[PDB]
C-alpha cells in the first residue's frame, strides 16, 4: 500500500501546515489555493487506493465471505474520501466567513477553525488505520 | 378517484419533547375508516370526514413521516401527502450568530452562522413568525464536518422583525432535532436622522464607575437601541419625553469592567417603526487600569512656565505601547491619542502645547494602550500640574 | 508611604520589562543600561523610605518597645535593599556569562536567568509587604 | 614567650559527613596539658610535645574553627592559629560547567560557573590536586541571590591536569558545606599537529544506526579525546597502533538519536602529555528523521536526460526550512547544503547539475533543516533516479 499511503502522507503534512494558521496560510486560505491543493492531493490518494485494491484483487486465490470483505473495503474507502472532503469544505466555509466578515479574520474565528481541523484530523487517522487493517485482512 | 385525503397536525409539525400533539386527516363525506400509516412502521398510529389521532407525549418514536388514507364503500383512497412530525427537544442547543453585525442596512444581505461543538449535525434555520419550510443546509450542502452552517439571510426589508432560531439533526434520525438556539433579532438600519449618544461619566473610566450612556433624538423616536461593536445582542430602552419632541433614553450599563470598553452606536425607532434610524456617532469608552504596564508624563520645558513659551508634554514608557493618550482633569472631550515613537530606550509621544496660554493650565495625566484592544488603557500616570504665568 | 511605594512600583515594572527578556532587553542587558537604571530606581526607593521613616518618627507620641520597633523597621529596610542589590548582581552576572560565552546567549542561559529573576521577585514582594506592615505598626 | 603551638588535622580540614578525623597540636617539649578550644563553644574538644584529639564521627556540631594552647610550668602559651574543620557531606550537590568549552587554549583564560537551584548559597571552587585555600566567591562577592558563582580560571598551563569540584555553604554555618559537585577536567589545547576524525557510517544518519567515529594520527599520539561542541564532558579512548606510527581510536557512539547530532572535533595526546594537539577538522553528524515536516525532490528537465543538457534538481517544501540538503546514494562526501528561497508558495533550493555527465547518474534524496539545530534533518525525500544517456 506504499503508493496510496505516500499520497495520504502528503495530504496529512499539507494539512498540518494549514493547522499552524500562520500569516502565509491565512492569506492563502482566502484565495482558494490551499483548498485546490488539498483537492489534488486527495484525488491522488483515492486513485492510488483504487489501483491498489484492483491489483490486490488479482492476487486473491468463500464467495459470501469475499463479498463481505469487498463491501467492507469499499465502506472504508468511502469514509476516507468523506473525511478529506469534510476538511476541504471546512476550509471553504472559513473563506466564506472571513468574507461575510468583510475580510476580517478574528482570533476567535481562527481558534474555532483550528479546533474543528484537529477534530477532522483524528477521524481521518482512525479511518485510515481501519482501511489499512482491512487491506491487510483482504 | 376520490379526493386524496389531507393531513395536518395541531398545534404544529415541530413539537417539543413531551408536549402533546394531535394529527388530523380529512377525507370524503361517506368515508368508512381512516388509517394513518408511518414511513418505516407498518403499525397505524393510534386508531365522518374528520378523523383525529392523538399522541399524549411526543417521544423519539413518534417522530417521522406520516401518511393518511381513508376506506370508502368503493375501495381505498390515494395515500396522503407526508407530514413530518418533528421532536425538537433533544440535543443540546447550538449557537446562532450574525456576520458581520446584528445591525444590517435596509435591503441589505448578511450571513447567519449556526454552530455546535460536536460534528455530524445538519442545521436548520427557522425564522420566527414566518410559516416556511425548515431551511436546511442540505440545499447548499457542503462536506465540512457538521460543526457549522452558514445561512445567507437577505434582502432584510424593514416591513417586519427578523428573528431567527436554529436547530440541528443527525442524518440517521432526520425528524429528531436539538434544543432551539437563543433567538437573534436583526435590525434594519435606514436613512432616518441619527440620534446622539452622550456619556455622562467622563472620557476615561476607571473600574467601579457607573457608566450611563444617554441616547437622545429631536425627531421624536420612541424606542432606542445601544450596540457595542462586536457583540451578538443589543440593549433596548423606550424613549421618554422630558420635553415635547425631545426623546431620551438612559442606558445604565452599571459598574464598569473589561467588557464595557468599546465603541457604542445608538439607533432610534418607533413602536410601529420596524426599521431603525441611521447610526449615531460612535462613543468610544476607554477603560483605565486594564494594563499593569506603566507610563510616565513629563513636561519640557517644565511644570512651571510663562505664557508664550513652548511646552511639550512627553508621555513615555519602556513598554512598546502602540499609542499614548492624554487627559486633562476637568476636560470632557475625548483624550488626545497619538502614536508611539521609539526614542532613547523609551517609546514616547510628544503632546505639543505651544504657544502656551492661560487656558493650558491644569492637571494632566497620560495613558497608554495597545492596538489589540484600543479601549483597554493603562493606569494613569502621576499627575502633572502645568502652571502658566502671565 | 505613597512616595517610597511609588518608587518601588517603578522598580518593579522595569523589572517585569526585563523579565520578558525580549530582543530589546537582551541587547540592553549586555550594555549596562538596564543595571544602572535599576540602581537609580532603587536608590530613590531607599532615600524616600528613609525620609518617610524620619517623618513618621516625628509623629510618634515604652522606650524599650519603641527601640525594638525601630530595630525591626531598620531590619526590614535592609532586607529590601539587599533584595534589589541581588537582582542587579544577577543581571551583571548574566552579562559576564554571555561575555565568557564569547558573546553568545543560549536559550538555556536565558531560561535560567528568568527562573532566578522570578525567585528574586517573590522575595522582594514578601519583604516589601513586611516593611509596609511594620511601618503601619510604627 | 614559648613557641606558639601548631594545629593540623589528618587526613584533612575538609572531612565528609560521618568520616573520622583527628586533630593534632604541637607545643613545647616540657608541656604539661594541651587544651583545644572552639570558637563559639567554651567546652574543649575531647581531651609531651604531641597531643591528639579524635572525633569518631564528623557531625555538624564539630564543624568550626579550633584553636590550641598548651600549659607550661611557667604559664599558658599563645593560642594557636585557627583551623577550620569543615563537614562537606550535607547539602545537595551543585552544578559545575565551563564557559565557553571544556577545551581551552594553552595559556588561555576561562570561566567556570558553579550553580544551584535554590538561593542563599556561597560557592567554593576546589582544584583537585592542589593544596590551596578554598576559593570563595566572597573575594569577588556580588549581590546576586546565591544561585550561581562565576569563577575565573586561568592561565591554563599544560604542566598538569586541571580538575575542579564545587561546594556551597549557607552564611550562618560557614563550615558546613554541600556535596561535592561532579568533577570537571579542563583540556589545554596547543599547537601540535592535528589528528583526523573520520566517520565510518555515511553522511546522514538515520535513527538506529551504530555511529563509530574513528580518530587517527600519524604523529603517534597515545590517547584521544572526542568532544561534541556544546557538551560539558568528553570521551577518552587510548590510541592503539595498527601500524608503527599510525595511532587510531574508534569512538563507538552506538545507536543514534537526537543527542548524537552535532559537531565533533578530536584531540590527541600522550600518557605523559598533559597538553593536547590542535583540534581536528569538524565532523558534522547529520541526523535524519527528526523533523516530521516534509521535503520533495524534482528534476528539471526530467529524471531522464541526455549527456550535455542542463539538469537542475529542485528540493521544495511548503514549510519554511532554512536550508535544503542533497545526498546521492553511494557518495561519501557531506551533503550539498544550500539556503531556501521562497518561490511559488513553496520554499526551494535549486541544485544545478549542468552540463550533466555520465557521473551525475544515480539515486538522489533531499532533506531539509532549520538553523535552530542544523544537524537535525527531516525524513528523506522520495528517491529520484537521474538517468543520463550518451
Amino acid at each position: 500500500g506504499q503508493r496510496w499511503e505516500l499520497a495520504l502522507g502528503r495530504f496529512w503534512d499539507y494539512l498540518r501546515w494549514v493547522q499552524t494558521l500562520s500569516e502565509q496560510v491565512q492569506e492563502e486560505l482566502l484565495s482558494s489555493q490551499v483548498t485546490q491543493e488539498l483537492r489534488a492531493l486527495m484525488d491522488e490518494t483515492m486513485k492510488e487506493l483504487k489501483a491498489y485494491k484492483s491489483e490486490l484483487e488479482e492476487q486473491l486465490t468463500a464467495e459470501e465471505t469475499r463479498a463481505r470483505l469487498s463491501k467492507e473495503l469499499q465502506a472504508a474507502q468511502a469514509r476516507l474520501g468523506a473525511d478529506m472532503e469534510d476538511v476541504r469544505g471546512r476550509l471553504v466555509q472559513y473563506r466564506g466567513e472571513v468574507q461575510a466578515m468583510l475580510g476580517q479574520s478574528t482570533e476567535e474565528l481562527r481558534v474555532r477553525l483550528a479546533s474543528h481541523l484537529r477534530k477532522l484530523r483524528k477521524r481521518l487517522l482512525r479511518d485510515a488505520d481501519d482501511l489499512q487493517k482491512r487491506l491487510a485482512v483482504y | 378517484p376520490f379526493p386524496k385525503p389531507t393531513l395536518w397536525a395541531e398545534p404544529g409539525s415541530v413539537i417539543s419533547w413531551g408536549s402533546p400533539v394531535t394529527i388530523w386527516c380529512q377525507g370524503s363525506l361517506e368515508a368508512q375508516e381512516y388509517r394513518l400509516d408511518k414511513e418505516g412502521s407498518p403499525e397505524p398510529l393510534d386508531r365522518k370526514n374528520k378523523a383525529r389521532f392523538s399522541i399524549p407525549s411526543m417521544t423519539e418514536h413518534h417522530a417521522g413521516r406520516y401518511r393518511c388514507h381513508y376506506y370508502s364503500s368503493a375501495g381505498w383512497s390515494e395515500p396522503s401527502d407526508p407530514l413530518e412530525l418533528v421532536m425538537t427537544g433533544f440535543y443540546n442547543k447550538p449557537t446562532l450568530s450574525a456576520l458581520p453585525s446584528p445591525v444590517v442596512a435596509s435591503g441589505g444581505n448578511m450571513t447567519l452562522r449556526c454552530g455546535s461543538q460536536k460534528g455530524y449535525h445538519h442545521f436548520v434555520l427557522m425564522k420566527e413568525g414566518e410559516h416556511q419550510l425548515p431551511r436546511t443546509l442540505d440545499s447548499q450542502q457542503l462536506h465540512s464536518g457538521g460543526f457549522q452552517a452558514l445561512f445567507p439571510v437577505g434582502p432584510v426589508n424593514p416591513s417586519h422583525r427578523w428573528r431567527f432560531t436554529c436547530y440541528y439533526y443527525y442524518m440517521n434520525t432526520p425528524q429528531v432535532w436539538s434544543h432551539p438556539s437563543d433567538p437573534l433579532e436583526i435590525l434594519p438600519s435606514g436613512v432616518s436622522r441619527k440620534p446622539s449618544l452622550l456619556t455622562l461619566q467622563g472620557p476615561v473610566l476607571a473600574p467601579g464607575q457607573s457608566l450611563t450612556l444617554q441616547c437622545g433624538s429631536d425627531v421624536g423616536y420612541d424606542r432606542f437601541v445601544l450596540y457595542k461593536e462586536g457583540e451578538r445582542d443589543f440593549l433596548q430602552r423606550p424613549g421618554q419625553q422630558p420635553q415635547a419632541g425631545l426623546s431620551q433614553a438612559n442606558f445604565t450599563l452599571g459598574p464598569v469592567s473589561r467588557s464595557h470598553g468599546g465603541q457604542y452606536r445608538c439607533y432610534g425607532a418607533h413602536n410601529l417603526s420596524s426599521e431603525w434610524s441611521a447610526p449615531s456617532d460612535p462613543l468610544n469608552i476607554l477603560m483605565a487600569g486594564q494594563i499593569y504596564d506603566t507610563v510616565s508624563l513629563s513636561a519640557q520645558p517644565g511644570p512651571t512656565v510663562a505664557s508664550g513659551e513652548n511646552v511639550t508634554l512627553l508621555c513615555q514608557s519602556w513598554w512598546q505601547f502602540d499609542t499614548f493618550l492624554l487627559t486633562k482633569e476637568g476636560a470632557a472631550h475625548p483624550p488626545l491619542r497619538l502614536r508611539s515613537m521609539y526614542g532613547a530606550h523609551k517609546y514616547q509621544a510628544e503632546f505639543p502645547m505651544s504657544p502656551v496660554t492661560s487656558a493650558h493650565a491644569g492637571t494632566y495625566r497620560c495613558y497608554g494602550s495597545y492596538s489589540s484592544n484600543p479601549h483597554l488603557l493603562s493606569f494613569p500616570s502621576e499627575p502633572l500640574e502645568l502652571m502658566v504665568s502671565g
